């Protein structure tokens, strides 16, 4: 599932800025 | 047509109401903006109690009243090792110079021999990212009251000529009233046609902005939809392991909707998530109003929202003041405040 891959893509924690 | 002669009047009105407001608004701001205001306090006058994020920003009491702010802390070194110096002069001068019910209050500023402070009102309900990721998603009416606050904020910062440029849910707090507080301000700027900086949290930017052509405030209505879909997914359109995966994602705009989520709002977040600048809602002759009159916002009471009189979907739990329970916990660095001045040139207006 797409929630699945999102878990899977390792940017489920706090996001920095470029 | 879709409104007979009574609500087609009163819309009318009420946009002839916004533009009035704006007008006012935008002449208290420019007085603030060209007479800013300097060091309204010392470090000598808080206690220090804990850090709430990460320069870095702590939890602090005023001595004298008892109150609690939150106080940001910035190492002038660093910041000019980061060549972050206009970023941090123009945050804290727009900081003094906007007024706005979901825009953070900066009540004291001041600077010594090693550090800029920016001392600000504590909004102790913690980050909405981390609200978010405890319950998974928010229902549509709960997203939604979120989403008509950052509207209002996005269209008082544009009247502004103010760009935004940092949406996400890690940079907005939830205050003791459950409603929006936008703190962060340090990729703001201040332009009345294009812009071309490569600023922003990847998940968040919009196809402009990474492509070399220049762009305008319709990257924060992009932005806008990247939130909504968030809080209402519970993951961003667009995501990938890596930045430059998601760059691809963004540029092609193909997203794809959870099956829960209403006709009315993959309607509104299509014409958000809008690659084509001219047919982006936001972006259009008719400005604003396109999003302000979407039907996934019909039952919004826009004047009710900006005077807080509309009843919060989730009220934050606070045990007393100073309590930082909604706030995850960083390792304590002691402020160490050098006997030598350091970039005083650099800082002088701060
Ligand atoms: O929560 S903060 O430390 C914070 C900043 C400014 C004012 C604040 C007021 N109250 C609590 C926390 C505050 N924060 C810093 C990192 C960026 N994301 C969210 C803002």
């Amino acid at each position: 599932t797409t929630y699945a891959d999102f878990i899977a893509s390792g940017r489920t924690g706090r996001r920095n800025a470029i | 047509g879709h409104m007979g002669n009574a609500a087609a009047a009163k819309k009318g009105s009420e946009q002839e109401s916004v533009k009035e407001f704006l007008a006012k608004a935008k002449e208290e701001f420019l007085k603030k903006w060209e007479s800013p205001s300097q060091n309204t306090a010392q470090l000598d006058h808080f206690d220090r109690i804990k850090t709430l994020g990460t320069g870095r920003v702590m939890l602090v009491k005023h001595k004298e009243t008892g109150n609690h702010y939150a106080m940001k802390i910035l190492d002038k070194q660093k910041v000019v090792k980061l060549k972050q110096i206009e970023h941090t002069l123009n945050e804290k001068r727009i900081l003094q110079a906007v007024n706005f019910p979901f825009l953070v209050k900066l009540e004291f500023s001041f600077k010594d021999n090693s550090n800029l402070y920016m001392v600000m009102e504590y909004v102790p309900g913690g980050e909405m990212f981390s609200h978010l990721r405890r319950i998974g998603r928010f229902s549509e009416p709960h997203a939604r009251f979120y989403a008509a606050q950052i509207v209002l904020t996005f269209e008082y910062l544009h009247s502004l000529d103010l760009i935004y440029r940092d949406l996400k849910p890690e940079n907005l707090l939830i205050d003791q009233q459950g409603y929006i507080q936008v703190t962060d301000f340090g990729f703001a700027k201040r332009v009345k046609g294009r812009t071309w900086t490569l600023c922003g949290t990847p998940e968040y930017l919009a196809p402009e902005i990474i492509l070399s052509k220049g762009y305008n405030k319709a990257v924060d209505w992009w932005a806008l939809g990247v939130l909504i879909y968030e809080m209402a997914a519970g993951y961003p359109p667009f995501f990938a392991d890596q930045p430059i995966q998601i760059y691809e994602k963004i540029v092609s705009g193909k997203v794809r909707f959870p099956s829960h989520f209403s006709s009315d709002l993959k309607d509104l977040l299509r014409n958000l998530l809008q690659v084509d600048l001219t047919k982006r809602f936001g972006n259009l002759k008719n400005g604003v109003n396109d999003i302000k009159n979407h039907k996934w916002f019909a039952t919004t009471d826009w004047i009710a929202i900006y005077q807080r009189k509309v009843e919060a979907p989730f009220i934050p739990k606070f045990k007393g003041p100073g309590d930082t329970s909604n706030f995850d916990d960083y390792e304590e660095e002691e402020i160490r405040v050098s006997i030598n001045e350091k970039c005083g040139k650099e800082f002088t207006e701060f």
